[PDB]
């Protein structure tokens, strides 16, 4: 019998921490882009 | 007295109930898929998307 720790979760959570970043990355990529459209 | 050689050899021995099958659970429609391959679709799913 075993019970995954703290340590375990933190790798898990940093993987959402990180994706969430990562679609906000994007996201700010295409901000940029959208105005760079728009002002020419 | 002179007891004889052993006729029949025995010990103390644990005596319970015979498990009587198993009051089922709330979440119980989970038991297919260990607790790790749900956690893992989760983190599949996040990723994917």
């Amino acid at each position: 019998s075993y019970s995954y720790g703290w340590s375990f979760y933190f790798g898990a959570l940093s993987f959402i921490i990180a994706e969430m970043v990562g679609v906000l990355a994007v996201h700010m990529f295409i901000d940029r882009h959208k105005q760079l459209r728009a002002t020419a | 007295i002179d007891f004889s050689k052993p006729f029949m050899s025995l010990g103390i021995s644990i005596m319970i109930k015979k498990p009587q099958k198993s009051k089922p659970g709330v979440f119980s429609f989970l038991d297919p898929l260990a607790y790790e391959i749900w956690m893992c679709i989760v983190f599949a799913y996040i990723g994917v998307s």
